[PDB]
Formats: structure tokens, sequence, C-alpha cells
RNA sequence: AGGGGAUCGAAGAUGAUCAGAUACCGUCGUAGUCUUAACCAUAAACUAUGCCGACUAGGGAUCGGGUGGUGUUUUUUUAAUGACCCACUCGGCACCUUACGAGAAAUCAAAGUCUUUGGGUUCUGGGGGGAGUAUGGUCGCAAGGCUGAAACUUAAAGGAAUU
């Protein structure tokens, strides 16, 4: 896959484990 | 100059930079962090005993297909989960 | 070359080298004189004078500042020093 | 190369060129060796007289070679005014 | 800016014989830079060199011979002893039949040689041969 | 097509350099001497040669035109090689008796030996 | 690895260049990088000069030219034939 | 040294500056070639005809050292000089190589052209670079009729010359043949000039 | 049958040129094994290995095989060969004869004793042929050779004694660090030893001199 | 957060093509594109080439400046002032043939003066993934920016050229 592609789903997943870090503190 | 310090008085920025690159190196950092220590299942014991769990049948790689029989084991001194495969032919029936 | 003099080298090739690459370090400029006309009033002027120097008695410019070899006016004579 | 007992010890004693005293290779393929005949007081040139001039070929290959051979011609009388030192 | 006298100079000749010409100029006129001169001079290397003495810094003009094959400096001056000179001579010589490496000891500028024949040393400027 | 084959052309090309006084311009007559002379296996290849060099005579009949040396061409190198037509060769002639020449090399023959009739402009 | 000595085209030392827009494509490439060919063409086609100087009102005259400056991009030249690729060694010419 | 007797004779002298050799090439000139003498305004420069002579005069002595006349090989691939070098080889013994010249036949043996030279007078070192390329390789001493915006590469001997033209080319090459000749003995007399008009070494243009 | 096609061939056949010293202080090329094989009878052939090189055809893969071959007696002469040819004998054959076509003599000398023979090299030395350095470096009486195998085989080969030999590139190379060697042992002459220094009277090439036994 | 918001125009709305088309193609169309006061500190931000200083094969053209032309033209046929041509020089953008050399090669007058190893100096990298990830800090309204692993896995991942 494409490097930009991987790294625009890399912001989606550290979007979504700090969504999910500050949900939980 | 090489990109490098050669006065007679630059040995601290020396040390510093081979300081520096010398934990690039995998036997100097593992020697220093002593992740055998802690993160190998031995703790960097040459052997280490265990008991029998159950047996396990993980296929094989590339090019080729075997049966390896291995066998799961914990290690008494660690309390961790371990993989092992027999040395020898036909002696998964011996182990118990 | 695989032989030359760079002890005395030609005159003609010390002259269109630049000053700064000759062998010794020397001003290619010089100094000029100047008569004013109707009076004499001799003085010595430079060749970039950078300024409007005028005569030490008269309103008469004896040279124009350039950013070469400063002009000089047309009535005054030039001589060489 | 000269031992304690003073006999000659190893071969191949080398040349070196007129121009630059580098010493020419035996590999080496890029130099020639210049000869130039000797006439006696009447045009003819005498077999067997003749003057000999090393070149390398690194000065050929930097195409010095003809300066090379005009300062050597001069200084040794072959030849008269060509070459100049001031240039 | 200009770091090393000597070392710019050396390149200058090590580039001219290089090149192959029979002279050279050196610009930044340095006693170390007479002295290493001389050095060669006596001991044959080079042939005759003369120094344009300006009001200024002045400048060198030095005819080569074909005997020159390489010349270096050893920019930090590292305080060379008895027992290290052999390793450092063996080091950068290529024989120890030939070569000769200059240092500064107490008395002066001289080879290696001529500074254990005197049983001085010091630091350490560079290699020739 | 109907391109001559490099055996034939090479056999053609020895068979012009060699007999001009036995080669003509009829097809049949220079056919049969190539039968006397050239031991051709086949009467095919034989007929092929011979108008071949019936073709090359034709043409070369106007004049030469590549690697041929038919024994008259080296003679007319060695008969037209020495014209010399008097002193119409640019020599110190076809002037006043003087060599018109630049100012540049009128300084140049002056400070030589000189001894000639310079007419620099 | 390196097939040109100029990267993209003759542009050192400059760094950005505006801009422009390709004639068929619409594509944005730098000017320099655009290929830009200088067509001088006649509103009259060939053969039609001759019919058009009789039927045509007061004598001679008219002759006029068009001239339009087309910047074609990379592919559009290429799939044009505007510019052929050639060897390796004809890259130099020119 | 010489006996005094080969200097700037007149008849060369007017000769060489007749057959325009002193005009040489445009600005371009290579630093190697000192020869040049001064610029005239037009463009063309002018080529001293004492360094000229030299260097003619040192090529003969050159051409005449070698033993064996057939050792000498001169090669032309411009059309102006064919006929030159035939006649400089019909004079001089030698060989002409006039034409398009094969590869290979310095270094390769297998091909029926092989003839290796104690010396060269290869006349244009650009059209003629992989004749000098051969030379190289087998070692043979260049001369080589060299102009102001030729190359000076690999050139043992260098000839000023104006190598545009078919009088100067063809002058210089009979005067070469010329002296060489009387350095081999067959012209008894250096002074009196050869008994054979120059204008045969020019090829004919037609 | 020998018909030498060179003139140097027809001048060592008559018997007047006899050691390889003549051709090789005049740098004389030469195009013949008969006349290397000729004034250096005691040349020795051996070869490292065989690499089967191959190469994609149409419809297979073109198999060649590659020799390597060194030559040269014992006494200061050592030659080089390669060549790929599609048999390992006609290989080894052309190996053997551009390796005896390829010889250069080697600069000996003394590690600073100055008692014997010559025993090593006389200046240190380097070679590189792609990526692989190859350098010899004086060594003392008894120190041997130090060197891969066929470093130690080619330097046997040349004659010398002691030697200490660093390497640094991909060794991995054969070829490559043979041919560096060469390199090595070939510009091993080019140091300007102080006892070359003094200006000796230049010889005249043989066949100037003996032009009447050339060619005809 | 304001003004403006003519064209283009992520989202979206339709009509095509396709087994499917949430795209490539046709028409609209919000944010944006423009401007003011503040954040964002990023890119193939490339010349994938650190800065300063000395030397080294040539050739032409060009930009700015300087000097000399028994030079040309423009003027007031002729002074100035300019615009041209010839020669030289300094500082730049650069270009062409070659390799004394370097480089694994592509190529480089610097990528040279590095196994004949040392001009001064800063930064970065030690097999490929994990991973520019987690965590610990720091800046930012926000998206994100800087520093930055480990566990685990593999024997090939790669670069240049050849058929």
């Amino acid at each position: 896959m494409r490097a930009k592609w991987r790294k625009k789903r890399t912001r989606r997943l550290k979007r979504k484990r700090r969504k999910v870090r500050a949900r939980s503190k | 100059g090489k990109g490098k310090p050669r006065g007679l008085n630059s040995a601290r920025k020396l040390r510093v930079h081979r300081r520096n690159n010398r934990w690039a190196e995998n036997n100097y950092k593992k020697r220093l962090l002593g992740t055998a220590f802690k993160s190998s299942p031995f703790g960097g014991s040459s052997h280490a005993k265990g008991i029998v769990l159950e047996k396990l049948g993980i296929e094989s790689k590339q090019p080729n297909s075997a049966i390896r029989k291995c066998v799961r084991v914990q290690l008494i001194k660690n309390g961790k989960k371990v993989t092992a495969f027999v040395p020898n032919d036909g002696c998964l029936n011996f182990v118990d | 070359v695989l032989v030359q003099d760079l002890l005395h080298p030609t005159a003609a090739s010390e002259a269109r080298k630049h000053k700064l690459k000759t062998l010794v370090q020397g001003p290619r400029s010089y100094f000029l004189d100047v008569k004013c006309p109707g009076c004499l009033n001799i003085t010595t002027v430079f060749s970039h004078a950078q300024t409007a120097v005028t005569c030490e008695s008269c309103s008469t410019i004896l040279c124009t500042p350039t950013g070469g070899k400063a002009k000089l006016s047309e009535g005054t004579s030039f001589r060489r020093k | 190369m000269e031992n304690d007992k003073g006999q000659l010890v190893e071969l191949y004693v080398p040349r070196k060129c007129s121009a630059t005293n580098r010493i020419i290779k035996a590999d080496d393929h890029a130099s020639v060796q210049i000869n130039v005949a000797k006439v006696d007081e009447e045009g003819r040139a005498i077999p067997g007289e003749y003057v000999t001039y090393a070149l390398s070929g690194y000065v050929r290959s930097r195409g010095e070679s003809d300066d090379s051979l005009n300062r050597l011609a001069q200084n040794d009388g072959l030849l008269k005014n060509v070459w100049s030192y001031s240039r | 800016t200009r770091s090393s006298v000597l070392a710019d100079a050396l390149n200058a000749i090590n580039n001219a014989e290089k090149t192959g010409k029979r002279q050279v100029l050196i610009r930044p006129s340095s006693k170390v830079i007479i002295k290493f001169l001389q050095v060669m001079q006596k001991h044959g290397y080079i042939g005759e060199f003369e120094y344009i003495d300006d009001h200024r810094s002045g400048k060198i003009v030095v005819q080569l011979n074909g005997r020159l094959n390489k010349c270096g400096v050893i920019s930090p001056r590292f305080n060379v002893k008895i027992g290290d000179i052999e390793k450092w001579t063996a080091n950068l010589l290529p024989a120890r039949q030939f070569g000769y490496v200059i240092l500064t000891t107490s008395a002066g500028i001289m080879d290696h040689e001529e500074a254990r024949r005197k049983h001085v040393s010091g630091k350490i400027l560079g290699f020739v041969y | 097509g109907r391109v001559r084959t490099k055996t034939v052309k090479r056999a053609s090309k020895a068979l012009i350099e060699r007999y001009y006084p036995k080669l003509t311009l009829d097809f049949q007559t220079n056919k049969r001497l190539c039968d006397e002379i050239a031991t051709i296996q086949s009467k095919r290849l034989r007929n092929k040669i011979a108008g071949y060099t019936t073709h090359l005579m034709k043409r070369i009949q106007k004049g030469p035109v590549r690697g041929i040396s038919f024994k008259l061409q080296e003679e007319e190198r060695e008969r037209k090689d020495q014209y010399v037509p008097e002193v119409s060769a640019l020599d110190l002639s076809r002037s006043n008796g003087v060599l018109n020449v630049d100012n540049q090399t009128s300084d140049l023959v002056k400070s030589l030996g000189l001894k000639l009739p310079l007419s620099v402009i | 690895p390196k097939k040109r000595a100029s990267n993209g085209r003759n542009k050192k030392g400059r760094g950005h260049v505006k801009p422009v827009r390709c004639v068929n494509c619409s594509k944005s490439i730098p000017k320099d990088k655009a290929i830009k060919r200088m067509a001088i063409r006649n509103i009259v086609e060939a053969a039609a000069v001759r019919d058009l100087s009789e039927a045509s009102v007061y004598p001679e005259y008219a002759l006029p030219k068009t001239y339009n400056k087309l910047h074609y991009c990379v592919s559009c030249a290429i799939h044009a034939r505007i510019v052929r690729v050639r060897s390796r060694e004809d890259r130099k010419n020119r | 040294s010489l006996p005094a007797t080969f200097d700037l004779t007149p008849e060369d002298a007017q000769l060489l500056l007749a057959a325009n050799t002193h005009l040489g090439a445009r600005n371009v000139q290579v630093h190697q070639e000192p020869y040049v003498f001064n610029a005239r305004p037009d463009g063309v420069h002018v080529i001293n005809v004492g360094k000229t002579w030299e260097k003619l005069v040192l090529a003969a002595r050159i051409i005449a050292a070698i033993p064996n006349p057939e050792d000498v090989v001169a090669i032309s691939s411009r059309t102006f000089g064919q006929r030159a070098v035939l006649k400089f080889a019909a004079h001089t013994g030698a060989t002409p190589i006039a034409g398009r010249f094969t590869p290979g036949s310095f270094t390769n043996y297998i091909t029926r052209s092989f003839k290796e030279p104690r010396l060269v007078i290869v006349t244009d070192p650009r059209s003629d670079a992989q004749a000098i390329k051969e030379a190289s390789y087998v070692n043979i001493p260049v001369i080589a009729l060299t102009d102001l915006d030729s190359p000076s590469e690999f050139v043992d001997v260098a000839i000023p010359c104006n190598n545009r033209g078919k009088h100067s080319i063809g002058l210089i090459w009979y005067l070469l043949a010329r002296e060489v000749l009387r350095l081999r003995g067959a012209l008894v007399d250096r002074t009196q000039p050869w008994s054979i008009m120059p204008d045969l070494y020019f090829y004919r243009d037609p | 049958g020998w018909v030498p096609v060179t003139k140097l061939g027809r001048l060592v056949k008559a018997g007047k040129i006899t050691t390889i010293e003549e051709i090789f202080l005049h740098s004389l090329p030469v195009k013949e094994f008969q006349i290397i094989d000729t004034l250096l009878p005691g040349l020795q052939d051996e070869v490292m290995n065989i690499k089967p090189v191959q190469k994609q055809t149409r419809a297979g893969q073109r198999t060649r095989f590659k020799a390597v071959v060194v030559v040269g007696d014992s006494n200061g002469h050592v030659g080089l060969g390669i060549k790929t040819a599609k048999e390992v004998a006609g290989a080894i054959r052309a190996g053997i004869i551009i390796a005896k076509l390829s010889v250069i003599p080697i600069r000996r000398g003394y590690w600073g004793t100055n008692l014997g023979q010559p025993h090593s090299l006389a200046t240190k030395t380097t070679g590189k042929c792609g990526s692989v350095t190859v350098r010899l470096i004086p060594a003392p009486r008894g120190s041997g050779i130090v060197a891969s195998p066929a470093v130690k085989k080619l330097l046997q080969l040349a004659g010398v004694e002691d030697v200490y030999t660093q390497s640094n590139g991909k060794t991995r190379t054969l070829e490559n660090t043979l041919k560096a060697a060469f390199v090595a042992i070939g510009n091993t002459y080019g140091f300007l030893t102080p006892n070359l220094w003094a200006e000796q009277p230049l010889p005249v090439s043989p066949l100037d001199i003996y032009s009447d036994e050339a060619s005809a």
C-alpha cells in the first residue's frame, strides 16, 4: 500500500486511540 | 576533515559522538539494557528447566512440509510459557 | 605548462592580470595633475576621486564622481604624474 | 639496488622520462622514445649518432609533450629559439 | 577561513606534482614553511626555493624535481615520544630505507632520524617521501 | 527481388579486375568466355555471373565507380597525376612581382630574414 | 537512478516557477516544464490561397497568418507525437 | 645544432607567405601552442614563419633518423591531402594509407593491412584521432600537422600549419619531402632547390 | 612452424634477444605467447577456479566458463589470464595464453636488514580493481606469506618470501582480488627508490640497431 | 474572528461506463481559492549533493561591474551621454569534449587532491519489518509539531548496469 494512505490510516488510528484514552481517563 | 573533530582538545566531543553512536550495535544495547536478563525467557541462562503443558503441531515454512511435533512448556523460575522442538526423531511418544 | 617563469613574466601579462593576481600587489590607479581654466591653481587629484572636488579658490569642479575613474572637467588640463 | 657484498642485485634497471623524472613502467603502453640524428657539416645525418629523448605517457596524456620536446631540443642545442622560459 | 598554512601549501605542492609542473608557488609564506622547504632542500627532495619578500606575508616560488613522490602533513601535532616515534615512522613511511618524518623538538626542525640522533622529540609536523 | 548474391558479386568483380581485355559488352560471347575460364559447377550460377559481369561492363564503361582496379584505372592514375600547368600554380607569379600580405605578416617578415617583396596594404 | 542531468527542465538556482495550464488536458505544469511549440500557421489552408485570391474583393492584399504558442505537457506531447522518445545517446543533442 | 645551412631561405619564405600558411584559425586556440603571433583585427591569427621552419627541420631529422624508409607512415583522411601524401611517399619511400583507415591494422595481426611504423606523420589529429590511438597503443611517436583549433593531445612533434586549403598543406608536404631528401643525401646540393615543381603535390578538385 | 607476424618475433627467434629484461626495459609491445615461453621456459601455470557464468537467451540460458589462471617463474615474473569460453579446457588454455602475454616484473627489496638476498617488496603498495583494495607491506625475515590462499599462491609464484597483506572490500570476488593484487604487483615498480635517483645513460631500442634482421 | 466571495472547486447532488464504480467522463455545487488581525512550523522544503578556505585539463556563450581601443554608430556629419564590436579582469547562473583522478556503476572539474589514508568544523545511519509506533515530556484552540523505544519476526530486504 502507498505510504501516504498508510500514514493517513495511522493518523486515524492515533485519533481513535487518543479518544479511547481520553474517555478512559 | 572527514566530518569529524580533529583538534587536540576535541576528545570530549569525539567521546560523546562515540557513546551516542555505539547504541546502534545490537550487542552493546543488549548488554547495557539487560534485555536478556529481563525480556528473554531464559533470563540470560544457557539452560532452563520447565514442565510440559501440551503438545503442538506447527507447520513448516517455505519450500517444505512436515509436522515438527513440538511441545509447550512452562518455566518454573520465570513462570512464562515457552515453545520447544525435540531435536531427535520419534521422541514425542517418549515425552509425556 | 610544464615550465614557465613566475619570477619575471611578461609585462603584458602582468598588465592584463588583476591587481591582486600579480607577483607584488600594487594599485593600478594613479594621481593626476589638473590645471583650471583662467587661473592655474595646480593641484593633485586621484583617478577615482569619488567626490566632486573643486578648486581651492574657485567654484569650478575639478572632476565628477563615477563608479570607475572619476570624469574630469573638459576645460581642465590632464597630466600624468 | 646494492647489497653489502657489492654485487649488483635486482634486474630491470629502469629509465626515466626526460621532461619529468618519473620512472617509465614496463606495462606502460603510451610512451615513445624520440631520437634525433646528427649532421656533420654537410647536411647528411651520420647513422648511429642519434640523441635520445625519453617521453613518458603521462605528459602525452596531458598534451604537453610537444612543449617538453621543444624545451629539450633548445636546451641541448638541437633548437635555437621557439621555446621561451618567460612564455 | 585559513586553518593550516602547512597543510594548504603541502596540498599545493602535491597537486603541482600530480599535474607534473616543474615549479609551484606557496601563498601563505610561514616560517615553518621555509623550515620545511630547507628540510626538503638539504636532503634533495626539492631543488631551489626562493621567497618573494614584499611588505606583506610574501610568497614562495620553488622549482621541483621528479624525486618528491608524496608529501603529507599531520594536522593535529601529537606529542610523540621516544617509544612511539618508531611506530609512527613505520606507519607513515613505505619503508625504513627511505622517507623522513619531520617534527618540532626542543632544538628546532629536523627529521625523525636527526631527532633520534639528538635524543629529542616534540610535536610532529608531517611526512615526506 | 533480383538482388545478386555476394558470391556472384565477388566472382564478377574478380573477373572485371582481371579480364578487361577479355570481357566485352555482348552477353553471349562473355558467357562462353566464362564457360571456358571460370570453372563453375552449375549452368545457372555461371550464367548469373556472366549477366552480372555484362551489367558491370555497361555500368563502368561510362566511368569507374568503386573498388575495381581493372588494369586501366591505375594507368589513368599514373598518367593524369603530374599536370604542372606552368607558372599558374600560384607561386611568386600572377602578380606584379610582389606578395600581397597584411600589416602583421609584414612586420613578421621584416623581423625575420625578410628578402621578400612585401605589399602590406 | 539519475536518468537526466537536468531533473525536470532548465531550472537551476531558481526554485519555484509560476505554473501554466496545458492547452488540451488543462494540467498545471511549471512554465519551463511545458513543451512550448511556436506554431505559426495560416488562417487559409493549403491549396486554398489560389481559390481565395480571385474570389476576394480588392486585388492581392489579405495574405495574413495566425500565430499561437501551445504549452503541451509531457503526456500530451507523447500522445500527440509532438516529441518522440529516442535512444540514450541521442538525448544529449541540442 | 646545424651547420648554418638549415636557415630561413628567402625562396621558401616567399613560398610560405604566398601559400597563406601563416593564416591560422579563428579565436579558438589551445594554450599548448604558443606559436601564434599577435592576432589580426578580422579574427585570423598569424603564425611566425621561423617556428614553422624549425618544426619542419626537426620533423625531417626525425624522419631521416629512421634507418628503414618504409617504416615511415603517412596517413591523411581529408581529400585535400591524399595526393600530397601520395607524392610524399612516392618521393621518400614509405607507404601511403590515404583514404579511409581501417581500425585494428596497427594492433590486430589478423588483418592483411598490418604495418607497424617507427613514427607517424599524421596530418589532422581530429579526423585521424583513431590512428593516433592506434599509434599510442603500439607505441609509435607522433608528428602531427596541428592547427590552432586542432587538439594537441598525444603529439610528440607539432607542426604549426593551416590545415584548411590544399595549397598550404601540399607546399609544406613538398618542403618536408625536400629537406628529408636532402638529409638522406639523394640531393647533393642543399643550397640548390629540388628539381620538381611543388604543384604536383596539390590534388585535383575534379 | 612459427612465421612471426611481428618483427620482435623474428628478432627473438633469431636468437638476438635472450632475456626478458631486454624487452621489459624498453616496454616493447608483445602479441605472441610463443615469445614469452621462448625467453621464459620456466613459467609454471596454475588455475584458481572455474566460474560457471550464464546468460539468458531466447529459449534457454547459455552457459560459459570463466577461467582464472596465473603463470610466472618464482624469480620475478607474474602474469594473470581471464577468459570466458564454451568449454573448460579451452578456457584454461586461453587463460594460460593471456597470462603468458601479461607478464609484469615485480620490484623486490629488503625489510631494512641489508644482509642477504631480497625477500620482500621494497615499499608498501596498493592495488584496486573494482572495490577491493589489496595492500602489500614489507615483512621481516621468517614471517612468510600472510594472505588468502589465492594471493599466497600468487606471491609464492612471484618468488617473495615475507609479506604482509591487508584487504578491504568484497574479497568474495576472487577475480577482482587477483586483479587488484596484479595492479599492486605492477605498481610496486612505480615507487622512486633513492637508488634510482642517479641518472644513467639512456639505452636505444633494439630494432633501430637490428633493423637488418627485422621484417624481411 | 471580519470583508469579499468573479472563475476553479475536496464533501455532496445527478447523468453516463461497467457484473459491480461510492472513481476516471458530463452538469451543478458548500468549505476553500482573494484580502485584514492571530495560530498551524509541515513537503520529492531536491541541487535527494553542509559551511568556510588552498590547488588541479581545456572551450564557447551569458548577467552585473571595471580598464584600454589612431574601433563602429547615434547625435549638433564631428563634444558629452548612450547602443554596439575587439582584448583583459572580478564576482554569479550555468553549458560542451574529455578523465590527470574519484566512484560498485549511473556519473562527477567536483562526487578530485581518501589504503601515497590527517585543512577546521556541525548533524545524521549500523540488515529489512515492528515504527516514525507506544509511552514519558514539550508547544498548539484544533488537526497536529519536536524528542523518541522495547517486545516479537525474517534471511534476505536493497543500489547500479548486462541478456
